[PDB]
RNA sequence: CGCGACCUCAGAUCAGACGUGGCGACCCGCUGAAUUUAAGCAUAUUAGUCAGCGGAGGAGAAGAAACUAACCAGGAUUCCCUCAGUAACGGCGAGUGAACAGGGAAGAGCCCAGCGCCGAAUCCCCGCCCCGCGGCGGGGCGCGGGACAUGUGGCGUACGGAAGACCCGCUCCCCGGCGCCGCUCGUGGGGGGCCCAAGUCCUUCUGAUCGAGGCCCAGCCCGUGGACGGUGUGAGGCCGGUAGCGGCCCCCGGCGCGCCGGGCCCGGGUCUUCCCGGAGUCGGGUUGCUUGGGAAUGCAGCCCAAAGCGGGUGGUAAACUCCAUCUAAGGCUAAAUACCGGCACGAGACCGAUAGUCAACAAGUACCGUAAGGGAAAGUUGAAAAGAACUUUGAAGAGAGAGUUCAAGAGGGCGUGAAACCGUUAAGAGGUAAACGGGUGGGGUCCGCGCAGUCCGCCCGGAGGAUUCAACCCGGCGGCGGGUCCGGCCGUGUCGGCGGCCCGGCGGAUCUUUCCCGC
RNA sequence: GGGGACCGUCCCCCGACCGGCGACCGGCCGCCGCCGGGCGCAUUUCCACCGCGGCGGUGCGCCGCGACCGGCUCCGGGACG
RNA sequence: CGGCGACGUCGGCUACCCACCCGACCCGUCUUGAAACACGGACCAAGGAGUCUAACACGUGCGCGAGUCGGGGGCUCGCACGAAAGCCGCCGUGGCGCAAUGAAGGUGAAGGCCGGCGCGCUCGCCGGCCGAGGUGGGAUCCCGAGGCCUCUCCAGUCCGCCGAGGGCGCACCACCGGCCCGUCUCGCCCGCCGCGCCGGGGAGGUGGAGCACGAGCGCACGUGUUAGGACCCGAAAGAUGG
RNA sequence: CGACCUGGGUAUAGGGGCGAAAGACUAAUCGAACCAUCUAGUAGCUGGUUCCCUCCGAAGUUUCCCUCAGGAUAGCUGGC
RNA sequence: UGGGCCACUUUUGGUAAGCAGAACUGGCGCUGCGGGAUGAACCGAACGCCGGGUUAAGGCGCCCGAUGCCGACGCUCAUCA
RNA sequence: CCCCGCGGACGCUACGCCGCGACGAGUAGGAGGGCCGCUGCGGUGAGCCUUGAAGCCUAGGGCGCGGGCCCGGGUGGAGCCGCCGCAGGUGCAGAUCUUGGUGGUAGUAGCAAAUAUUCAAACGAGAACUUUGAAGGCCGAAGUGGAGAAGGGUUCCAUGU
RNA sequence: CAGGGGAAUCCGACUGUUUAAUUAAAACAAAGCAUCGCGAAGGCCCGCGGCGGGUGUUGACGCGAUGUGAUUUCUGCCCA
RNA sequence: AAUGCCUCGUCAUCUAAUUAGUGACGCGCAUGAAGGAUGAACGAGAUUCCCACUGUCCCUACCUACUAUCCAGCGAAACCACAGCCAAGGGAACGGGCUUGGCGGAAUCAGCGGGGAAAGAAGACCCUGUUGAGCUUGACUCUAGUCUGGCACGGUGAAG
RNA sequence: GAGCAGAAGGGCAAAAGCUCGCUUGAUCUUGAUUUUCAGUACGAAUACAGACCGUGAAAGCGGGGCCUCACGAUCCUUCU
RNA sequence: CUAAUAGGGAACGUGAGCUGGGUUUAGACCGUCGUGAGACAGGUUAGUUUUACCCUACUGAUGAUGUGUUGUUGCCAUGGU
């Protein structure tokens, strides 16, 4: 029963849930087993990213988040084509392919193979066979050079343009912000309707002119 | 600590502070909100009117992405940059005025609550209120929209 | 009117294999209520839950878009945080209720059919020889059988592919083994076994001690070991253990080198010419269930029944139009995730024998029910049985002596041994049932070092003793004060910043090569 | 992208002036106190004993009595207007 | 000031028994009313009933504060304690707060004074300042004529107290204005790459859980309400499978 | 001497059976057996609800309710 | 808490009711104490543990505290006072 | 400028101490305090204890308004408590409460359906009940007789207690 | 060992059966009478389901469904 | 009348006396025809009368067996706030307790049924509950089965 | 002492009654208030304010009936 | 018949005293009512009547207190009548 003021309430436990219940005194456990397979699989790859393979550089979706950068599933086959690189050698040298995702732009585009060639520059290659090098990397250069990189390869990170404070033009003061907005709005809003109304007025003049 | 709880002060007095006469029963009432339209229809007009009924057009599939749109007030403008910033304007010689560009603070719209100080300053931004872009041309800035 | 070939069937204790049943905590497929809430109740809720049925595995399922989106776009599945008690559903009542984006754990991709090309290139079985037995393979042989053109294998699958040319790069894989590995890797990899510090020192308590004092040296001895348990108390040093990138012995396994043996076969770029897809399925109607899915989210039944610049989706039914996005109706796939059953462990601010499992014990036992099923009670002598020899009364049960023990006022349901209740002894009382509150009195049991009643400060007098008092000197140590007497400094400013982007740091939404590595 | 400059804070220094020596510390002094050792060896100082001693405080082993003072109260006499 | 004091007496008694006087019906419970001829209670022992989770609300304490919070993850010999603690900062994603209002399209919280001008037309171009208006109350604070002193005086030296009046006014309250969103009524202007069935503005009412120089966030505790077995015990029933 | 009595074997099983019919009988259970589970079902109704002292201290009334043995609401109460 | 009940007075239905229903104030419920022999409500008075004094309402033959006053004036005889 | 005296009570856990004035009923209910009580954890008491812990008993001594607590005596034989915090499965007279135990009733109701026993002897500690003998009776062949089915499951038979 | 008898009234024809554990009856049954359905691709009925199953190894002198209740005698009117 | 309220109907008969029985009457509250009316035999069926018979009674007595009783042995249960002598008063309006009075004398045995509003059972009557269940239907909402139409299985020929 | 639609009460005379004439204020709107009241709603009512009208020569009066009664949420539907 | 055949109370006295005819369960019949299940202060028939051994009361039966023990013979308080 209500009793003075107060929030509606509508609870959620109409439906036996203390039949499945999570409790969580497994979790520092859990976050103990997780951590000793981290440990276990970098020991496993020995001077290769103990983190993974590198990821490309990917803009997130809607517009809360599209000025947003963060790392994708895997570099398109565009980005591999024009940077050089097979897409079955790509993932036996630690580049994560995406065969799904496109490029909608050249921008991205252009980011991500530069991304790739700066990976490229930066890897070593052991020979398959340590006696024979072949064409991998010279011994000086992984001798004691390779190292198991910690963390994500190449992180992502936000980049900030600096824009550097300037003289006001006569033609920015009297640009009208809150106006180009709401004609911009009502230009959308009745670009469909004034155009039939265009294409009828012209049904008409055709007809009364003849 | 149930230590510090009434149910230790109220050992050795039979009703459990519930009352002889009308007891501590299960639900007299009903459960939940029941009769909230019947026999606690006071309590739901007096203290949440406009509980029953519908108002308005229901839009299946809400996005709360599609409108995302913070908002930044104009008191508020100036801190979203240094103050080395402003304090570097303020004693400008020339008329160069420092951009901010409250997109990259996090917000979208520019409102107009409060007032600027009496410098000018290049706002980008992807939406201007009418007084927001008012004020800002008052202190001799400009407003320039991003996308 | 026989003999053959095939097709479709049949039998066999034919040769060789496979399935069944259990467990079922977690997982997959179905089926599926009502109690309950709505203060009644029928939709709703409970709940796609309980019960019912089937099927698995160490995980399962899912899973590489007929996806999300509408952006400057993301990009298999699964799990966590958040979205969010939100959009939505709902006698729009009670109530119910996701997803996308974002951040993380993990991260892995692929294979057919079809279209085509290649002398079926393919596969199974049975014999023979050889190397080995371990999850039975390899090699060779068989004018040895069979499968298979009603389609095996190689290439190849939407991320396009193929064949020819032209150019460039010869680049190097897998498996089984011999010798040795480094040996594995948070410090041998795993399993099993056997071991590794130091008081039973002196004096004492006690039934027994692990108790209590002590152990000059800087302090009994060891300590990388002072966890725990046992031992007649309560023990780091009595014993097992504990610590240690300690030792020794045996067995098993996964990473390389030299070599052995076998298979083992061309990759990329450009141009040209070709080739490209899953149908009683999609989709539509209707019905029933289901969902947050609302003019119908998903599933299924029946009817209709496709197309190929097509088809699906684009969360309000429909037509036209543009655009975006994927490519259904075939298949596999680790990880992160789950785990009230099992095997083996560790721990706890939990319970302490009416508690905690029903079960601390010959407990799913005894016992009950025809059966399905129901289901207890019940721990403790003592350090050691040293478990009472022997004498005596009695027919014995049972006693009296004696004896063991620290104790039987511990005697085999025996640690302690409350209350209710009972026997006896002692004291008191008694015809208004007892019992009770207040006030006294009498008696009694105890208590009081009770029984000549405190104590101690100063002074006076008496008779005695004495590292003997004040004042001075020497030394030590304190307390307080001193313009800073002298330093050391402390707070606030105060300048050359000589001093810190080399010869001091961290930052900054501040300006720049107008000297330097990317258009 | 690097390297610079600038700004803001800092961390050490080279020095001075300002308020203090503080509850951040030492040395010198001055005063004071305590302790140890000498000297002082007796009308001083201290120690213990006795008086049925006095002045204070507390309190009488038990049972009792009296006195005056003050507070409250109930009464009774006497006198004046 | 008196008496009395060891094998008999002295003091004590809450406590043991007994006697007497006065008072006294058996508790719990429901109930207007119980000693009730109302129900439960033969006696004793042990057990036995407002709990935990989640969500709100308010109060209180703590930290930080226009912010706050790592709770999920990760890093730190992986581990007696330690499943703890510590740390992250380009892990703050995100939650809550910092903005409201409308069904929505959407829109979205600064005024006051002094001046010259169109016409100081209920007003538009600017200037200069200041920076949330004003009225009535308002703790506190500030000024303050005049008094308060010494052995006494002609005449000021330094500050302490009382003090009529006056002033600035915290928080908060009442009221009047002002601003933002919705919706009416009236009306005239302005803008331009789109000259439009375009966009903006004004005045006067009225609807809002608003603004008007933030107060929140996290943690802990208490109380109240609620969903859960829900303080404990209790149906007649219903369903599934045997 | 009969529509007779009776053993054993069989068949029918729970909203079912079987009944010369009484709602009879169906393992001492029948106007819906027994067993386990859903289930600690729900109860506005009955019973109970465990230490001490101090301080404050009620209501049986208003309005609405398929409300009349119950609630919400105002009142009365306490605390800060 | 949302069952009330009682008394003076006003008051409705009823022949009436220790009946049913209202108004006002007080009480009981929630409250003990002195008195009414006894008693939820009447009369007095409300309450910490006590000593002394004095009262209220009510009493003062004996139970049973207090008239055991040389109380005042009348009235009354009841074989149901 | 105190000094022949070099001296001068207590206090103030400030969450403490002190003073003055008024007040004190209480169900349902609320609040505060608790140096009231139970169990366990973190600290602390150079805590207690086999020269005797817990528990229990007690005409023993006391304290507190009270919840309760301290101390003496006895029994017992191995662990326990105070203080500062923390945490609860934390306090019983009731529930026709649960489990266990025990009373009065009460040496009471009762040991009364189917006719019935008696004598002697033996064994034996012991004889109304056993055994033997002698009588008197009953079942009366549709039996209280002799055998089986179902069911029981060793009850069968000896010997001993 | 082993019937008291007689005159009547009500009900049921009789014999039989029944509420094991309060009703033995006048209740049920019964023969008799009457009505109804059905010719098998059927009537009546079971069954979650099968062209499944019972009546049915049956066929109108049969099976199934009702009412009344021996004999005798009657069984009237009404199809709104 | 097993069916009639009024009703113990009215008349006759049976008796000393009959709300009973039988016979009769019938505007019959509210008899009546697959059930009405009869009718032998039958009946642990309901009723009235008569003969006989008797302890049913007047009106009780006596006897027998087993008990009860007393004893040896053995040995429960129900129930139990505390208990247990009354009159009146008041009081939840019927007290064992309270007030006022009457009074009150250990421990017991056999009986007894006045009280303990005795025990046995959370009244089954009655009401309430937004508690059921068995049954019914002209309640509400459904449903198995059935009747019917359509689509499919589902084809080949002709007449209309 | 009549009438004012109706129950009753109030009120009313060159009225509020009767008869004529013209009409549609029984219209479009925002708030405030009163009544029941919890100071919630509905219903009803009161006083304004802004339109647009009616009537009258005008002052004015009128957003129904002289006053006290004559009525109705959410959800859904339907119209504007 | 008689003198008369008065009226009443005691939980409408009296069911662990009886009986069970009536009312008032379950079986059944009839009439009326109801569509029906079923109902009827209508009629009819058949239908389990449990416990005392406790306390008191009462009826009887031993006893008990006081006269030293013990016995015989007696008195009458009181109660009944
Ligand atoms: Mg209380
Ligand atoms: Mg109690
Ligand atoms: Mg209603
Ligand atoms: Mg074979
Ligand atoms: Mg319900
Ligand atoms: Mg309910
Ligand atoms: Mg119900
Ligand atoms: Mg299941
Ligand atoms: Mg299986
Ligand atoms: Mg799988
Ligand atoms: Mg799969
Ligand atoms: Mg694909
Ligand atoms: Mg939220
Ligand atoms: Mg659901
Ligand atoms: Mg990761
Ligand atoms: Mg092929
Ligand atoms: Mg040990
Ligand atoms: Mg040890
Ligand atoms: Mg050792
Ligand atoms: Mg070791
Ligand atoms: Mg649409
Ligand atoms: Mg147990
Ligand atoms: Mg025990
Ligand atoms: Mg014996
Ligand atoms: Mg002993
Ligand atoms: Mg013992
Ligand atoms: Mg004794
Ligand atoms: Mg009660
Ligand atoms: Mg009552
Ligand atoms: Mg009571
Ligand atoms: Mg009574
Ligand atoms: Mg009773
Ligand atoms: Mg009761
Ligand atoms: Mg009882
Ligand atoms: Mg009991
Ligand atoms: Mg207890
Ligand atoms: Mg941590
Ligand atoms: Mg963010
Ligand atoms: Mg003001
Ligand atoms: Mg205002
Ligand atoms: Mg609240
Ligand atoms: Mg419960
Ligand atoms: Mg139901
Ligand atoms: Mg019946
Ligand atoms: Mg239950
Ligand atoms: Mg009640
Ligand atoms: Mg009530
Ligand atoms: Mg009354
Ligand atoms: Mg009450
Ligand atoms: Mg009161
Ligand atoms: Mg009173
Ligand atoms: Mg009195
Ligand atoms: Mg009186
Ligand atoms: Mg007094
Ligand atoms: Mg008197
Ligand atoms: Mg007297
Ligand atoms: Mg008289
Ligand atoms: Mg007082
Ligand atoms: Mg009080
Ligand atoms: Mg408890
Ligand atoms: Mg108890
Ligand atoms: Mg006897
Ligand atoms: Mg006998
Ligand atoms: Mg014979
Ligand atoms: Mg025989
Ligand atoms: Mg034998
Ligand atoms: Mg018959
Ligand atoms: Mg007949
Ligand atoms: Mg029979
Ligand atoms: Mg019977
Ligand atoms: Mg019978
Ligand atoms: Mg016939
Ligand atoms: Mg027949
Ligand atoms: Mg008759
Ligand atoms: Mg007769
Ligand atoms: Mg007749
Ligand atoms: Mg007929
Ligand atoms: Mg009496
Ligand atoms: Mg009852
Ligand atoms: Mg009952
Ligand atoms: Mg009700
Ligand atoms: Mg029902
Ligand atoms: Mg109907
Ligand atoms: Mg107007
Ligand atoms: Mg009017
Ligand atoms: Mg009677
Ligand atoms: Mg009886
Ligand atoms: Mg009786
Ligand atoms: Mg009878
Ligand atoms: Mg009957
Ligand atoms: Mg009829
Ligand atoms: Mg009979
Ligand atoms: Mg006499």
């Amino acid at each position: 029963a209500p009793s003075r003021n107060g929030m509606v309430l509508k609870p959620h436990f109409h439906k036996d849930w203390q039949r499945r219940v999570a409790t969580w005194f497994n979790q520092p456990a859990r976050k103990i087993r997780r951590r000793k397979a981290r440990q276990a699989k970098a020991r496993r790859i020995a001077p290769r990213p103990a983190s993974g393979p590198i990821r490309p550089i990917v803009r997130c979706p809607t517009v809360r988040y599209h000025t947003k950068v963060r790392a994708g599933r895997g570099f398109s086959l565009e980005e591999l084509r024009v940077a050089g690189i097979h897409k079955k050698v790509a993932r036996t040298i630690g580049i994560s392919v995406d065969p799904r995702r496109r490029n909608k732009s050249t921008e991205s585009l252009q980011a991500n193979v530069q991304r790739l060639k700066e990976y490229r520059s930066k890897l070593i290659l052991f020979p398959r066979k340590p006696s024979a090098p072949k064409k991998g990397d010279s011994s000086a250069e992984e001798l004691k050079l390779a190292t198991q990189l910690t963390g994500p390869v190449m992180p992502v990170r936000n980049v900030y343009k600096k824009e550097k404070a300037r003289v006001i033009t006569e033609e920015e003061k009297n640009f009208k912000a809150f106006a180009s907005l709401r004609m911009a709005r009502a230009n959308a809003r009745l670009f469909g309707i004034r155009a039939k109304r265009a294409k009828e007025a012209a049904e008409q003049d055709v007809e009364k002119k003849k | 600590p149930s230590r510090l709880r009434k149910t230790r002060k109220l050992r050795g007095h039979v009703s459990h502070g519930h009352g002889r006469i009308g007891k501590h029963r299960k639900h007299p009432g009903g459960r939940g909100n029941a009769g909230g339209l019947h026999h606690h229809r006071i309590n739901f007009d007096k203290y949440h009117p406009g509980y029953f009924g519908k108002v308005g057009m229901k839009h299946y599939h809400l996005k709360r992405n599609q409108s995302f749109c913070p908002t930044v007030n104009l008191d508020k403008l100036w801190t979203l940059v240094s103050e080395q910033t402003r304090v570097n304007a303020a004693k400008n010689k020339t008329g160069a005025a420092p951009i901010i560009d409250v997109v990259r603070s996090g917000y979208y719209k520019v409102l107009g609550k409060g007032k600027l100080p009496k410098q000018p300053v290049i706002v980008k931004a992807k939406f201007f209120s009418r007084r927001a872009e008012e004020k800002i041309k008052s202190v001799g800035g400009a407003c320039v929209l991003v996308a």
